RNA sequence: CCCCGAAAGCUAUUUAGGUAGCGCCUCGGACGAAUACCAUAGGGGGUAGAGCACUGUUUCGGCACCGAUGCAAACUCCGAAUACCUAUGAGUACUAUCCGGGAGACAGACUGCGGGUGCUAACGUCCGUAGUCAAGAGGAAAACAAUCCAGACCGCCAGCUAAGGCCCCAAAAUCAUAGUUAAGUGGGAAACGAUGUGGGAAGGCAUAGACAGCUAUAGUCGAGUCGGCCUGCGCGGAAGAUGUAACGGG
């Protein structure tokens, strides 16, 4: 009797959201619940229900402490002592989206779902996007 | 400079300060007397 | 090296050390002396060597009281030897010190130098202490 | 003759063997298990022995 | 090297038997002891061994007397 | 005149180990007055005024003045137990005078 | 398919990874509270602690002796809490005892407490005592026999809780109140060094002008300051080899 969500049935809607002076966790936190759809009563875990998101100035995103200077990425190429290191202030300066893309896909489900919900992310440096088709609306979160 | 664990002040011309969370001792006189807390 | 000039028994046992000091714990025969504040063992070599830190310092102008003995005898084995076999042999005595333990006493010096002297001395050994003075109650 | 009730409020698997059988002589079989027992002191003794695990109502 | 300890002789069970307030028949043994840590008083037999004993049903009993103050086990009938 | 120290009933309720650890934890020294004509009497002292009295030398020769309530108890220092390690006091006892 | 359910100990052994008797399991028969938990009453002790009156040892003073001072498994003038034995009793539990048929087992492990040995080392070794595993699933600790909570007859897409938790991965407070921290301390490491900050009890000095500087002890300057102790949190001491790798991650 407990039904689940037919994936034919469901409705992606489309939502804004301006970064600037927001605490990148707190922000991720949510942007997370609703790429997955913890927010709508026909949530179910194997069915992807969330919505389309579109974050904008992704760039003046902020962190507490020192953490600008101090927070680091590393990547490794699997060549011998390939290890690669680089900070906050200058990830956000080359590739802001790439903060945003780590922060939200920690939180997300690891598999194919996961991969398909963060699909749905868009992250654009400027004040605008290209996505005007979609008639997004603007969320405060 | 004398890197050390402790750090004293030897005569009155000396002064401990701290300098981005290093102690450091400075001498106005004597060039020797300067320390480092390492 | 203190040493007691003769015993019942060549060997003992390990023991634990728990408990306060209260008796030995009050200045008796000076004016200022040291306190030990932890537990712990005190060994004759560190004994001797506190008492000449101390004795330089005051330059044998007043009294030094050692109420502190090294009556325990302390075991060990050889090297390159397998458990078993029998108990070691001896090879140093100590004192074990109870917090509130009583080192050394100073009579008939300047309450600042004794002080420095004690000072001196502390940096020789295992356990923290402080100064105490004589109080009528 | 006053009386009072008893609870159990823990298990007694890992306890010691006399608390076990205090339990037992008091009739407690179970958590959540209560019981009515008569308040005289040869009752109390057991009560008091076990008391970390079980709750008295008077 | 080796130890020239190791020895130990066999244990005895020495120690009192029946306590003060136990009923007693005749020849009960009251204490198995070495020496005389108890001494016997009214109704109570000493062997060889220094063992105390009864000579009579009754009730133990312990007690201190005397001018040594000697403790003493008796049977009361 | 000098040295007035006051001083609250001491119950068996807050006798013992336990009630005297909590005393102590709550900054408190607990202290027996006994002598003739009267039966022991338990108080209880504040720290900070009796280590006060302890500093001067003449308290240890001279009469003092114990209040609890209206009533008054003169008496003189007998006994003194201290911490052995941190040398904080501890109990004192009061020979009425 | 159903019911019950151990042990890895003691003694002896050309015995040590074998066997035998006792201890522990199961079945049948004869008996019945004679058994156990708790309360009350009687009873011995020489350990913890403490002490110097014996034994031994230790330091300082005055004439082998005296005063003070300290120590001990094989010292004791003293001395518990527990544990153990007996007697009477309420309540709750088919307990206790005897005879016989059938065994298995005699390589144990970790953890807490009291100890010998070892270096107050070892996932070390040897005893006493309690729990667990062995022969036991479930939840928590990332993974993790021996830790914590808890004892699985079968089925339910019902409800309440324990240990542990409530921003996301991932169920539940981006809950409420009053404080602390700036080190990502939280989320490794001591003697020791300095003072970052919050609190507490005291002490020194001042518009007859305290404190730091500056001009000839003086004075333009001017309302706080000088120094110590205790205490909460925090800083340095801090170097290794595969790849961030010492909050599971974000
Ligand atoms: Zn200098």
């Amino acid at each position: 009797k407990t039904l689940s969500a037919k994936p034919a049935e469901v409705q992606h809607d489309w939502f804004v959201v301006d970064a600037t002076g927001k605490t990148l966790g707190r922000l991720a936190t949510e942007i997370a619940r609703r790429l997955r759809g913890k927010h709508k009563t026909s949530y179910t875990p194997h069915v992807d229900t969330g919505d389309y998101i579109i974050v904008i100035n992704a760039e003046q995103v902020q962190v507490t402490g020192n953490k600008a200077l101090d927070k680091k990425y590393y990547r490794h190429t699997e060549f011998p002592g390939g290890l690669k290191e680089t900070n906050f202030e200058k990830l956000v300066a080359h590739k802001p989206e790439e903060i945003f893309e780590r922060a939200v896909k920690g939180m997300l489900p690891k598999g194919p779902l996961g991969y398909a919900m963060i699909k749905k992310m868009k992250v654009y440096a400027g004040s605008e996007h290209p996505h005007a088709a979609q008639q997004p609306q603007v969320l405060d979160i | 400079m004398k890197v050390q664990a402790s750090v004293k002040k030897i005569c009155g011309s000396c002064k401990v300060i701290r300098r981005n969370g290093v102690i450091r001792v400075i001498c106005s006189a004597e060039p020797r007397h300067k320390q480092r807390q390492g | 090296m203190l040493q007691p000039k003769r015993t019942k028994f060549r060997k003992v046992h390990k023991g634990r050390n728990t408990g306060l000091a209260h008796r030995g714990s009050t200045v008796s025969f000076g004016s200022i002396a040291i306190k030990a504040t932890e537990r712990g063992r005190m060994t004759a070599r560190q004994i001797e060597a506190a008492r000449r830190t101390i004795s330089r310092r005051i330059k044998r102008g007043g009294k030094i009281f050692i109420r502190v003995f090294p009556d325990k005898p302390i075991t060990e084995k050889p090297l390159e030897v397998r458990m078993g076999n029998g108990k070691g042999n001896v090879e140093y005595w100590v004192c074990e010190i109870k917090p509130g333990k009583i080192l050394y006493e100073i009579e008939g010096v300047n309450e600042d130098l004794a002080r420095e002297a004690f000072a001196l001395a502390a940096a020789k050994l295992p356990f923290k202490t402080t100064i105490v003075t004589r109080t009528v109650m | 003759m006053k009386t009072i009730k008893v609870t159990q409020t823990k298990s007694s698997s890992h306890r010691l063997k006399n608390h076990k059988l205090c339990l037992q002589g008091l009739g407690l079989r179970r958590i959540g298990h209560t019981v009515e027992v008569q308040d005289t002191p040869s009752n109390r003794g057991m009560i008091n022995k076990v008391y970390y695990m079980v709750s008295v109502e008077e | 090297g080796s130890t020239k300890n190791g020895r130990d002789s066999n244990p005895k069970m020495l120690g009192v038997k029946v306590y003060g307030g136990q009923t007693v028949t005749a020849g009960n043994i009251i204490v198995r002891q070495r020496g005389t840590e108890f001494h016997a008083g009214a109704n109570v037999g000493m062997g060889r061994d220094h063992t105390l004993f009864a000579t009579a049903d009754g009730v133990v009993k312990f007690e201190v007397k005397g001018q040594f103050g000697r403790r003493y086990v008796k049977v009361e009938t | 005149a000098n040295f007035v120290l006051n001083a609250q009933a001491r119950a068996e309720d807050k006798q013992g180990k336990g009630a005297s650890r909590r005393l102590r934890r709550e900054s408190l020294v607990p202290a027996i007055i006994y002598g003739g004509n009267a039966e022991p009497v338990a108080v209880t002292l504040e720290l900070r005024e009796l280590v006060k009295a302890l500093e001067s030398n003449v308290f240890f020769e001279e009469v003092v003045e114990i209040k609890v309530g209206d009533k008054v108890e003169n008496v003189k220092i007998q006994a003194l137990q201290r911490h052995p390690a941190k040398n904080t006091p501890m109990h004192a006892d009061f020979k009425r005078a």
